[PDB]
């Protein structure tokens, strides 16, 4: 499912970041970086959910996971 | 009619810096989140707001990383981002 | 007919402050949620800094001066001094009243 | 008889709830005791920060010909102000976008 | 004349652990201070994470489960699982004795 | 009989319990929480001390110095991740020379 | 004018410990400015901590707390 | 003809020596004077403990060494072996200090 992040999506993300020209090897590296970041955040969120004895990962769990990694996110509680 | 190689890139940069909507499709990102979470716990359920927050955080992180990568590429007298630029940005940040 | 539980938020106070600073200006639900999260985060930051300030000095009470020192530590410069001025003015007015 | 009830926020001249801040401080596992003036001072600081951000966001919204603050206006207000940007440097605002910034070498 | 006020540190426990792991290796004063500061920092990290966990779940007590979740959230990879195993062993033995 | 002896631990369970109670962390502290925290602290201390002793023996020293602790922390991947933003006084840095700079 | 006390050999030694093989001549002023900014931040936090304690002596614990507040935890000084 | 090492042997020798050693690399008295001069702008007639100055020097040297490692990495990225102020600026911008 990592291939679901298509080349145009990565290009759009780079354009929002001000990138004008993109090498062909950027896409695999970006997919790997995104996978690592999501793995860390999701692992923390699942740990929070398991501590709560819940079976549904809530937005608050993701917010706490992000805040633990110094990535506080507003707009979700 | 054909625009020169870089006019459309600048146009897209302006368009996507004006805009604020998410740039990754919702369903593929949700499927990736579920696939990643499968390795941590089985039969997991996700709220829609949780997946939206994950998508927002991931896109913000990727945009910041691409900004740093563009800065690295400019530092090397280039206008094209390369994987070594991403690796250098992540190494200076303290992630690898 | 199950009434939802009471969820407290700073929405009304943020709206009052917005009407004070911009009478003919509104705020969306997402922006209100963002402002509420900002208020909560700053509250947590200042309260934690004051708590560790009290613990360092072996004190059991969080007072006005601990919060003032926390504000001076956490805010960047002019924001810090203006926040200190506003806080001292509010505390003086509250003490003067009753 | 009992006197008429006056809110502590009214005594302090503040819009933010002094009583709610005091209750949160007492039940937040911060310290064994909470002074009378600490909630007043913290409510004042929170109100000042909210006023600053809301004023800048209203200016941004008026610039964008809008009469309603959206997350984009909040992001623009925070990132255009140096001190607010430093305060929220590690904070991501949902649906906030990014500031227009194109490097000169790419022009 | 008067003895200095006693300052509690983890020196003797670190020395006992060192003698358990290295019977012939000693330790310097600066290294002992560094170990004490490391223990204090890890204790603060785990306790703060457990407190935040209890607050998030509207709980008033920090138990073995909250500390265990804090350990899983703070220690990376094999460190977390080994610490979990050691702690569960210690708690099981403690409850088995009295 | 000390609570540390019951759990088979060398770290002070009672002192950890008192610090948890007087640390403004929660209204109440469980009985097994100090045991678990003491066990975790003892395990981490044992790991770092074992690696530092190995470094000291590799440097022909019998006493652990801050240099040995720094080497032990930065040579272990997980310990380096745990103490990534931690500076050890008088610890120095690792002998790392970039391959491009070699003759 | 004590920033000049951080001499060129000191900056060169710090770079050598950092693994730098060749140093430009303009590096020293930039390094001095960066060091001044960092020391200004840390000393400001330390003086804030000392003033809150109603003390006139900046202690090692104040410096440690200032470094910890900035995410630069220091071991070996209490 | 007097003996002369080529331009880069002595630099590598210095790198090895200063990476093997752990002592502070900045002179103590100039650094103490700089600390006192900087602190004069925040509060007059300030006194400093010796351990405070030692900790400040340790932190400053560690920060400078890490910054120089990042600067060397940035300069190598630009296919150079010489560090320049632009490399330091890039490192501090990526770190998030500018």
């Amino acid at each position: 499912n990592i291939q679901g992040i298509t080349k145009p999506a990565i290009r759009r993300l780079a354009r929002r970041g001000g990138v004008k020209r993109i090498s062909g090897l950027i896409y695999e590296e970006t997919r790997g970086v995104l996978k690592v970041f999501l793995e860390n955040v999701i692992r923390d969120a699942v740990t929070y959910t398991e501590h709560a004895k819940r079976k549904t990962v809530t937005a608050m769990d993701v917010v706490y996971a992000l805040k633990r990694q110094g990535r506080t996110l507003y707009g979700f509680g | 009619h054909r625009y020169r190689p870089g006019t459309v890139a600048l146009r897209e940069i302006r368009r996507y810096q004006k805009s604020t909507e998410l740039l990754i499709r919702k369903l593929p990102f949700q499927r990736l989140v579920r696939e990643i979470a499968q390795d941590f716990k089985t039969d997991l359920r996700f709220q829609s707001s949780a997946v939206m927050a994950l998508q927002e955080a991931s896109e913000a992180y990727l945009v910041a990383l691409f900004e740093d990568t563009n800065l690295c590429a400019i530092h090397a007298k280039r206008v094209t981002i390369m994987p070594k630029d991403i690796q250098l940005a992540r190494r200076i940040r303290g992630e690898r | 007919k199950r009434r939802k539980t009471r969820k407290e938020s700073y929405a009304i106070y943020v709206y009052k402050v917005l009407k004070q600073v911009h009478p003919d200006t509104g705020i969306s639900s997402k922006a209100m949620s963002i402002m509420n999260s900002f208020v909560n985060d700053v509250f947590e930051r200042i309260a934690g800094e004051a708590s560790r300030l009290a613990h360092y000095n072996k004190r059991s009470t969080i007072t006005s001066r601990e919060i003032q020192t926390a504000v001076r530590l956490l805010l960047p410069g002019e924001l810090a001094k203006h926040a200190v001025s506003e806080g001292t003015k509010a505390v003086t007015k509250y003490t003067s009243a009753k | 008889t009992r006197a008429k009830a006056k809110t502590r926020s009214s005594r302090a001249g503040l819009q933010f709830p002094v009583g709610r801040v005091h209750r949160l401080l007492r039940k937040g596992n911060y310290a064994e005791r909470v002074g009378a003036g600490a909630p007043v001072y913290l409510a004042a600081v929170l109100e000042y920060l909210t006023a600053e951000i809301l004023e800048l966001a209203g200016n941004a919204a008026r610039d964008n010909k809008k009469t309603r603050i959206i997350p984009r206006h909040l992001q623009l207000a925070v990132r255009n102000d140096e001190e607010l940007n430093k305060l929220l440097g590690r904070v991501t605002i949902a649906q906030g976008g990014v500031l227009p910034n194109i490097q000169s070498v790419l022009l």
